[PDB]
RNA sequence: AUCGAGAGGA
């Protein structure tokens, strides 16, 4: 193809390890910066407590409700609650949840994910599902309740960036690597005695040579080859992840080019 | 895991410091430079129990 | 909380001093410090 | 204080996961290392957010009211 | 402007002195009985032995701040490899006549000593260095 | 059943203590970047452990026997304005101010001594990633 | 040899030879009527304090008195031709400027120094206690000899800590 | 003592402060909600109400908002309250009771104010965030870390005393000091410890970084250096694009002990004409040291331009550290194997022989010296005997560090810490003292339990033969926190003493100021000092001078 | 000790000469010894010192103390303070401490007097002997809540 | 503050893009300098730091017991037998780059304790306002918004500067500018005010 | 009592304190519409107004410099070298 | 309390652009651009593309204060070619490079199991 | 609000 190369070695529902061949630093660099913060997502945004009984504060609830994974893929096709027209939010801007268990039974009565419920209409798009991993089934330990303890909620989940705050990063753990090897010498070993008994051999050297003894320093040789892993959070499956950011990048790299020519 | 100790009072708690003091009723011997009268000094504090 | 109730003051030769008396009676380094240093020491 | 939704360093939902711990902790008796990568926990940064946690909450629970 | 010096030397000494990159060479001029040279040259850059005879010419040229290339191609090297620029500053004595130079690329220091004198070594600003083979 | 006895600082005067019961006991090729010990024979009693010479907010301290013994105190008066979990009952306790941590982790190191302080139960700080290094200059 | 003297002259000397850098090896233009009678006018006109009175005039020079000796010593006509080499122009700069660094070195009358006079004095002693610490040992001095031994020099000491005598 | 010469006033603030490598010498980090509060009595002239009339409009909220607005018979006028708080017209001579706005005069002090540095005049930069924000570099003068140190803020009212600020009290003013006649503020820290990995002649950078860094210097004039090299690829120096900073007029010579105008060993300080030709910057140029670039700086023209010059080097030291790093670790304690062997047995031998020494006075004859008599006497004798086995070891555990070795870098550059600092961090703590001596015997004839009565050798009286990365044993241990607490000691009350000592010396020469002539008086008329200082000079305007004349030869003088 | 000294042929050459440390200070039978130095002989009492040769021994005594208190492990400040001090002890007569005895006294004004140490005793002396103030101190105006003639108090302004 | 008397206040929080991170793309929650560690002798806060990594990893609680047989070079051999380096450091990329750091860090996990003491509970200002009745100065503290005190030591630091008129101000139109009436002769407050 | 308009033996130099005070009691003037003299270049601070009109010696009013027998010495900031 | 808004980061306010236009004041033909609302994955990307132009004098930007997210650029080209159309012709250089990614990723994502 | 007590921060 083109310019940059992409090789994908290992990949899955949640890790995509690839190289990332012929390009210059700055934009792997600007890639995962994109990545971490500036992709959207859904997550609660307003909660408004009816009764809580349970030990656990009231914000405190709503705090860990925005953490919880929501299913964003048709997030593009909803408008953000500041670029939207109606008041506060509405049905084209943001899903509404809802939040019901009872202590009915003597032996500790979890609330979970699962137990959360769609309250707008959806238009009929894949929006707004709290993600569940789960091996039974129950997506995330929400609260705690007892013997006689009532949770009444209503959650308002809008769009965001990681900016606003991380609970709307479809980020996780970004892995990052060029240059095995130190062939460009961006860094100087600390060792006590030796370097390399006394630093370890790098997953990423299988496929990137040795550079042998004698063979004089390259000066001039540049950033080529970055060795990356990308995990999701879920709410974005993997592929859709990296694309995203490489679109966000491109889209905002577009809108100064069109804000210049307004000028 | 509250291990108390503490005396509830006018519905605050109230917790009481070790005091200390010298020991009494040992004999000590003290000095004391001498310009100055004396020199040298024998001392007991004294209490019954 | 502990360490509060475990605790020793003392009114007014050499007495806001760590002494050799003090090993494993009175915390070699549990002290307020400034103000009455050395003076109020914990069990 | 509940075993919190994700982790503050990487990020990982770590809140579905408190409740498989117990049961490969104790139901078929492993060690703790061994718990936190079948959980699929490598990174530390996560792997602490597990090990480190205690639930208050239970003991808040024992309370009548 | 034009070129102002060369000549043939040898290395009798390669110092590793507390330095990974940017050695100090020692070298003795050739023919030339009176003469001596210190400098500090790039070693990761530039590989130095020891008994490697080297070639050391000089110049000016070849407020205007500094472009990058653009090449063009603007002359001056290919067979001139090792290139550095700096200032004069204070000059030496040691029998009359002669007489030494010192220089300074950038904190790369160089010590240069031997009786042509010159008079076509200016006390000026400009200094190049220009190292082949 | 005569194994221990109790000794103050008056009696503590006419006897002999080792330290490290067993160190300074038995009978007479080591490792170069252990810690270095002197050695009498002729001991009345032994001390337990030495840990033992320090109260509660000392005993929080992982190895203070490599820290300045200056520092170790600050660490002490620096203990009591921790935040964490004073007590379980705190959300009734009608108490003038009070702190909690919002998610409280015991600690990874972990004095002896800890276990009795119950600690690892009533934690006071996060066990967070820490980067020494300079970087903003912030 | 070394000591707090006023306009650091050792500078304007590197300040005049690298100005107008004259620089070598090549011959000066000051006839020694330039160079000596000229310090010995530059020395006139230094001025600590002003008045026209005899007893003001001999309070002057001996105030002035030590700087001249450093003046004469750093613009003496042998190493005015040697090691440094200046030109009239240069060293008229030489002379005017040594002259303006100087009466801006007055102390301005205005100045509070009674205060300043401690705390300076009262500074280092409270934080080279106060530190106080850092960290073990021993750590005094300081100090412990002292800080105490301060307080008897301020208090006039009858009851001297340590009374040592030094014979020759 | 408590409300004449010690009143509470009104306009003033407090807070936590923290570092901003950003902000520039004479300014001051003013959290917004401080300065909605703060307020300058300022009267409305045709200069300043067509930015005044937008003020009122503001309100108490908008930033460059405003409380109160004076009238001419004196009423007092409301602007959170009132019911024409949304426009009023604006007379000429009336007080617009304003919020502060950017550059402004303010006087910062920390307590305790033990000088006359500690309170310093400072340019207001309105910012975010709840904390005080200042230069790195004015740390020293105030003696001021962020661990939370409390500082306070006082803001002028009349425009006479604004201009008492800013033309005594401005931070520039102050640079030199006054007092030890050396620069007290200079370059602290990350900018300190970078400075010194920067100019390394080993240390090169390129075009990518290089530019970025002239684009850093506020002043740069559009010029991009040449590079020292060209040859296979473009570089600059470390040392080089430092110079960028370095003013075009400043002169500087050095020589250190090993200095040959080559320096084989990158020594000394050579600088001319604000660029750089060999040496590396560290605490004795780039510091507050006497002979220093800051005090050279700051008497050639001038105060301000010294200033300006301060916040640039760290703004690229900063930028340069950034991106190149720096931390340390327990391996940065750790001592190579065959020579913390080397170290045991420097103690095996000092100890053995004090072991010497100790069966002397057990002999007893003797020859117990003169005086040294005795007993002062042999308790004299060992406390020198490790304070050389310790001092010995703290130096064979310097050519150890090699120069990776995190630590010593910061000892290399004087960043913090010292010799004694690698000495107990590697080797061993050494003898800890109470009251100058070593620990005195608390229990009778023996210092603990653990030991026999009667042991005068050092394991018994305080000497710690182990480092901190071994970690100490029971018995030293407890030691060393006795030696500690005597530090926590004088620390709330020794201090005291020095503090009072003070508050006399204060309190005792006050009222003596130079008068119009010269002489050094009190309130009477008593003269004190005829010229001040013996010489009617100020201390801010002098340097150490080397009277030439003094020392040499007869003939080296008649040459 | 070792002594700096003019060798004939120029140079400063080290001098290194026995000298003798003393516990005990009667420097008034000690000097008019035969065999030591009463040119050089200097103990560090200042207070006798001061008695034996005249007040201006003692000025420069007084200050030498102050030195080898403050000047000795690195520590400088500049002559002129220290110098300042030691002057204001020296010219009242004899040595006037820096405590409430000595200076808080010396005939100035009352109210400055007030704001040291012994506080209302003074006032009432000074409601006694009928004391006159200057009002010419810091302390005189602070008080009275004053531009006192301090630095930019000094002179004043007028057309 | 960590357990080592280690305190020093939050200075900044860069976003997890801003920050440094690691090989694995670890990113670092706390950020200190490495020059509040030697001056300031602490070497325990670092092996905790090198024990707690350890103990993250094997699943291991550690014994950071105080007098007890466990060494740097006994950690250095558990963290080296998991795949990092032994003295704790690790290869980082800086987050506005994604340029390798050219020195290595020291990384890893230390317990940190949160004191108390939080600006929003110190700041305070104050700008005219509510004053005493005994001696109509400022009252104290932030608890009814009052002054700061400019105390005798303050009262000297201006003097030096010989601030004269800012001694007039910061001592009456900020504290006390009461005006009474004199007599011409027995010159005290008695004269009987009848005004306007 | 007053000296005459020659015997001046002060500092024929603005002491720094007579420079804040000249400086400051024009910025109260300034501030306080009272008539300017120099052209104003455009800028609006009391404070750099008055830094112009020392630049250009055009201040009326002089320094009373006192001495501490009383009699006292005048010298006006037109007489007096600013430095 | 004093913590400003955390959308003003993006959020572009009242009477503000999202890129100005100033030339340098002291170097010819060389122009200082401030962007607005933005941080160094734009104040990165851009620079290191500028560099690969032979047709430009200089590149460069500084992040001016972590408190406000906004960097300015400075860029300088060769004599009669604006810079303004340095930066233009650069930043469609990464958008094509951009675009190359999305095509790569997904032809090869596509051959991928699981 | 006043007087008095303690605890903590630099
Ligand atoms: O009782 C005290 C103690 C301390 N202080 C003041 O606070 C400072 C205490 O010390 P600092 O906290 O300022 O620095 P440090 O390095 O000496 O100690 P740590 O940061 O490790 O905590 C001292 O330098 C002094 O200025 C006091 O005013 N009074
Ligand atoms: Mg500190
Ligand atoms: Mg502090
Ligand atoms: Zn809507
Ligand atoms: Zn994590």
């Amino acid at each position: 193809e083109e310019g940059p190369q992409v090789k994908i070695r290992e990949a899955s529902k949640d890790n995509v390890d690839f190289i990332l061949s012929n390009v210059d630093l700055a934009m792997a660099n600007s890639l995962r910066r994109v990545m971490i913060a500036e992709i959207p997502t859904l997550a609660i945004d307003s909660v408004e407590v009816e009764t809580n009984t349970t030990v656990l504060a009231d914000e405190f609830i709503a705090h860990r409700l925005g953490l919880i994974p929501l299913q964003s893929m048709d997030i593009e096709q909803l408008e953000y609650s500041r670029d939207c027209f109606c008041e506060d939010h509405c049905d084209k801007c943001s899903v509404v949840l809802t939040l019901q268990a009872f202590g009915e039974s003597e032996s500790t009565t979890n609330v979970y994910s699962k137990d959360l419920v769609i309250v707008s209409n959806l238009m009929g798009r894949n929006i707004g599902h709290p993600i569940i991993q789960d091996k039974e089934g129950n997506g995330v330990l929400i609260c705690k309740l007892r013997k006689g303890q009532e949770l009444k909620l209503t959650c308002v989940a809008k769009k965001g960036i990681a900016k606003e705050h991380a609970k709307w990063g479809p980020a996780a753990a970004i892995e990052f690597e060029y240059d095995p090897w130190n062939k460009l010498k961006h860094t100087d070993y600390w060792y006590e005695q030796d370097s390399a008994k006394e630093w370890p051999q790098s997953k990423n050297c299988e496929y990137e040579d040795p550079p042998n003894e004698g063979d004089p320093f390259d000066y001039k040789a540049q950033a080529d080859t970055f060795y990356m892993n990308v995990e999701s959070v879920g709410s974005i499956p993997v592929d859709q992840v990296v694309v995203r950011g490489i679109d966000t990048l491109q889209k905002k790299v577009a809108s100064i080019l069109l804000a210049l020519t307004q000028m | 895991f509250d291990m108390g100790g503490y005396f509830i009072i006018n519905g605050s708690e109230k917790v009481l410091i070790a005091q200390e003091r010298s020991a009494g009723n040992i004999v000590q011997v003290f000095k004391k430079a001498a310009p100055s009268p004396i020199s040298h000094v024998a001392e007991i504090r004294s209490a019954l129990e | 909380t502990l360490s509060h109730l475990r605790r020793t003051n003392t009114p007014i030769a050499k007495p806001r001093q760590l002494h050799n008396t003090h090993w494993g009676l009175v915390c070699p380094a549990e002290t307020p410090e400034g103000q009455a240093c050395g003076l109020v020491k914990n069990l | 204080m509940i075993v919190p939704v994700r982790c503050f360093s990487c990020g990982k939902v770590v809140g579905d996961k408190w409740e498989s711990y117990l049961n490969l902790l104790q139901e078929d008796e492993l060690d703790e290392g061994t718990a936190l990568s079948r959980l699929g926990l490598k990174r530390y940064c996560c792997r602490r957010m597990i090990l480190t946690h205690v639930d208050l909450i239970e003991k808040f629970l024992r309370y009548n009211p | 402007s034009n070129t102002l010096f060369d000549d043939i030397f040898q290395v009798s000494e390669v110092d590793p002195g507390r330095y990974n990159k940017v050695c100090r060479i020692e070298a003795a001029s050739t023919t030339q009985d009176q003469c001596k040279l210190t400098l500090d040259i790039n070693v990761e850059l530039f590989p130095v032995a020891a008994q490697d005879s080297l070639t050391v010419t000089i110049a000016s040229s070849l407020t205007r701040s500094w472009r990058p290339p653009q090449a063009g191609d603007r002359s001056l090297a290919d067979d001139y490899d090792y290139v550095m620029y700096g200032t004069a500053y204070k000059f030496e004595e040691v029998s009359k006549d002669l007489i030494a130079v010192y220089y300074s690329f950038g904190g790369l220091l160089m010590r240069l000593e031997g009786n042509y004198r010159n008079l076509n070594n200016l006390k000026q600003e400009n200094a190049y260095l220009l190292i082949r083979r | 059943e005569g194994l221990v006895e109790y000794i103050d600082a008056e009696e503590e005067e006419s006897i002999l203590i080792a330290m490290q019961p067993e160190d300074l006991e038995p009978a007479e090729d080591v490792d170069p970047a252990k810690r270095i010990r002197v050695s009498a024979t002729t001991f009345t009693h032994c001390e337990i452990h030495p840990s033992m010479i320090l109260g509660v907010a000392a005993s929080i301290i992982p190895f203070p026997d490599h820290n300045q013994s200056p520092r170790n105190t600050y660490q002490s008066a620096m203990g009591k304005q921790a935040m964490g979990v004073f007590l379980t009952n705190y959300n009734v306790r009608m108490d003038t101010m009070a702190n909690i941590l919002y998610y409280p982790q015991k600690p990874l190191g972990t004095t002896r001594a800890m276990e009795y302080l119950k600690f690892r139960e009533l934690p006071a700080g996060q066990n967070a990633i820490v980067a020494i290094a300079c970087y903003s200059g912030y | 040899a070394n000591w707090p003297l006023p306009v650091n002259i050792r500078r304007i000397i590197q300040n005049a030879q690298q100005t107008f850098h004259i620089d070598h090896t090549k011959p000066s233009d000051l006839t020694i009527k330039d160079i000596v009678l000229g310090v010995k006018d530059l020395q006139e006109n230094l001025l600590v304090l002003r008045g026209k009175n005899e007893i003001i005039q001999n309070a002057q020079r001996d105030a002035v008195t030590l700087f001249c000796c450093l003046l004469r010593s750093r613009l003496a006509t042998r190493r005015v031709l040697q090691e440094y080499r200046l030109t009239k122009q240069a060293f008229d700069w030489v002379l005017s400027n040594i002259e303006a660094q100087f009466l801006r070195s007055v102390v301005h009358p205005g100045e509070m120094v009674g205060v300043l006079a401690a705390q300076s004095i009262g500074e280092p002693a409270t934080q080279m206690t106060l530190n106080t610490f850092h960290f073990a040992g021993v750590a005094s001095k300081k100090v412990t000899s002292g800080v105490p031994r301060l307080k008897e020099i301020l208090n006039v000491a009858k009851n001297m800590k340590t009374p040592s005598l030094t014979v020759y | 003592r408590g409300n004449l010469m010690g009143k509470r006033v009104d306009f003033s603030a407090r807070t936590v402060i923290s570092g901003d490598p950003n902000l520039e010498l004479d300014q001051v980090g003013v959290p917004k909600s401080i300065a909605k509060t703060l307020t300058y009595p300022e009267v409305v002239t045709p200069y300043n109400i067509d930015r005044l009339t937008q003020l009122v409009r503001n309100g108490p909220n908008e930033h460059p908002g405003a409380k109160y607005v004076i009238r001419d018979s004196g009423d007092r006028i409301d602007l959170r309250y009132s019911k024409r708080a949304g426009d009023i017209q604006l007379q000429y001579g009336w007080k617009v009771e304003r919020h502060i706005m950017d550059n402004d005069p303010v006087l910062f002090n920390r307590q305790p104010s033990l000088h006359k540095m500690s309170m310093m005049a400072h340019r207001v930069k309105v910012i975010p965030y709840s904390t005080f924000r200042l230069n790195l570099s004015v740390t020293s003068p105030y003696n001021a870390d962020f661990d939370g140190d409390e500082m306070n803020l006082h803001v002028p009212q009349s425009e006479e005393t604004r201009a008492e600020l800013s033309q005594l009290c401005a931070v520039p003013l102050q640079i030199v000091s006054p007092q030890s006649n050396k620069p007290c503020m200079g370059i602290v820290q990350d900018t300190l410890c970078g400075i010194r990995k920067l100019t390394l002649r080993d240390t090169f950078i390129e075009l990518d970084q290089v530019l970025n860094m002239l684009y850093w210097v506020p002043d740069w004039d559009g010029v991009i250096p040449t590079p020292a090299i060209i040859k296979p690829k473009p570089l600059w120096s470390g040392k080089q694009i430092l110079s960028v900073a370095i003013p075009n007029g400043i002169h500087l010579q050095r020589f250190d002990e090993g200095t040959t105008l080559l320096s084989p060993k990158d020594n000394g300080m050579l600088i001319i004409d604000g660029q750089i030709i060999f040496g590396v910057v560290e605490k004795k140029t780039v510091g507050s040291s006497n002979g220093g670039l800051i005090h050279v700086v700051t008497r050639e023209k001038g105060p301000q331009v010294c200033a300006k010059l301060f916040g640039n080097i760290q703004k690229v030291v900063n930028f340069w550290l950034l991106h190149n790093g720096f931390s340390t670790g327990i391996g940065d304690t750790i001592a190579d194997g065959p020579t913390m062997r080397e170290i045991t047995e420097t103690i095996a031998e000092a100890k053995k022989k004090v072991l010497d020494v100790t069966k002397e006075a057990q002999a007893n004859l003797l020859t117990a010296k003169h005086g040294m008599t005795l007993r002062e006497s042999f308790e004299d004798n060992v406390v020198r005997f490790l304070n050389e086995a310790r001092d010995k070891a703290g130096r064979l555990a310097e050519v150890n560090l090699k120069d990776l070795n995190n630590v010593k870098q910061m000892v290399m550059a004087g960043s913090k810490g010292s010799f004694i600092n690698i000495a107990q961090m590697s080797a061993c703590v050494g003898q800890q003292s109470v009251e100058g001596k070593r620990i005195a015997f608390g229990f009778v004839d023996r210092t603990l339990p653990h030991f026999s009565k009667d042991d005068y050798s050092p394991e018994s009286k305080g000497f710690v033969e182990n480092s901190y990365l071994r970690g100490l044993t029971p018995q030293e241990f407890f030691f060393h926190a006795m030696g500690g607490r005597e530090g926590l000691i004088d620390t709330a009350v020794k201090t005291a003493e020095t503090g009072y000592i003070q508050r006399r010396l204060v309190k005792a020469l006050e009222d003596i100021m130079v008068h119009y002539d010269n002489t050094t008086r009190n309130s009477l008329g008593n003269v004190i000092q005829f010229i001040y200082g013996e010489d009617g000079m100020d201390a801010a305007h002098i340097e150490k001078q080397s009277l030439d004349t003094i020392g040499g030869s007869d003939a080296a003088f008649e040459k | 000790y070792d002594r700096k000294v003019p060798s004939p042929t120029g140079e400063y050459v080290k001098e290194p000469e026995w000298v003798l440390e003393t516990d005990g200070v009667n420097l008034s039978e000690v000097m008019t010894v035969p065999g030591i130095d009463p040119t050089r002989i200097y103990t560090n009492s200042f207070i006798d010192i001061m008695e034996v040769l005249g007040i201006e021994a003692g000025r420069a005594a007084l200050y030498k103390e102050v030195y080898n208190v403050i000047a000795s492990d690195g520590s400088y400040v500049n002559y002129r303070h220290m110098a300042l001090l030691v002057d204001v002890m020296t010219t009242q007569g004899g040595l006037t401490s820096v405590t409430r005895h000595g200076f808080n006294r010396s005939n100035t004004g009352a109210l400055m007097r007030c704001s040291f140490e012994e506080t209302v005793e003074i006032l009432f002396e000074a409601g006694a002997s009928a004391e006159l103030d200057d009002c010419r101190g810091v302390s005189e105006n602070v008080i009275l809540g004053q531009m006192a003639p301090i630095g930019t108090g000094a002179f004043d302004v007028m057309i | 503050a960590s357990r080592h008397g280690q305190k020093g206040t939050i200075g900044i929080t860069y976003r997890r893009e801003d920050m440094p991170f690691t090989a694995e793309g670890i990113v670092p929650d706390l950020i200190i300098n490495p020059h509040a560690i030697p001056s300031r002798m602490t070497v325990a806060h670092l092996i905790e730091c090198l024990l707690s990594k350890v103990a993250a990893l094997s699943g291991n609680e550690g014994d950071a017991s105080p007098f007890t047989d466990i060494t740097v070079e006994g950690i250095s051999k558990l963290l080296r037998e998991h795949g990092y380096q032994s003295r704790g450091f690790e290869v980082m990329y800086n987050g506005h780059t994604g340029k390798k750091l050219m020195a290595q860090i020291f990384f890893g996990p230390t317990y940190y304790q949160r004191l108390r003491h939080m600006v929003d509970d110190k700041i305070h200002a104050r700008a005219r306002g509510p004053m005493q009745v005994l001696t109509r100065q400022p009252v104290e503290g932030r608890s009814r918004d009052g002054g700061l005190r400019f105390g005798e030591m303050e009262r000297d630091c201006m003097i030096a500067h010989g601030a004269a008129s800012f001694l007039k101000e910061r001592l009456m139109e900020a504290s006390d500018a009461f005006r009474v009436h004199i007599c011409g002769i027995c010159g005290l407050m008695t004269v009987i005010a009848k005004l306007n | 009592k007053a000296i005459p308009k020659d015997q001046r033996a002060t500092t024929p130099y603005m002491t720094k304190y007579e420079r804040a005070r000249i400086l400051g009691t024009r910025a109260l003037q300034i501030s306080m519409n009272a008539p300017v003299f120099v052209d104003l270049e455009g800028e609006t601070d009391p404070l750099r107004i008055a830094m112009k009109e020392l630049a250009e010696k055009k201040i009326p009013l002089v320094i009373r410099r006192y001495l501490p027998d009383g009699s006292f010495e005048d010298w006006s900031v037109e007489e007096l070298i600013v430095d | 309390m004093n913590a400003p808004d955390r959308f003003e980061l993006f959020l572009l306010g009242e009477g503000e652009s999202k890129l100005k236009i100033d030339p340098d004041t002291k170097a010819p033909n060389a122009v200082v651009i401030t962007f607005e609302k933005e941080d160094h994955t734009l104040g990165n990307l851009i620079r290191a593309e500028l560099l690969n132009d032979r047709k430009v004098l200089f590149a460069a930007y500084k992040v001016e204060h972590p408190f406000f997210a906004r960097f300015k650029l400075r860029i300088q080209t060769t004599e009669g070619y604006d810079p303004k159309d340095a930066l233009k012709n650069a930043c469609n250089s990464i958008i094509n490079k951009l675009g190359a990614l999305k095509t790569n990723f997904e032809t090869e994502w596509n051959l991928q199991t699981l």
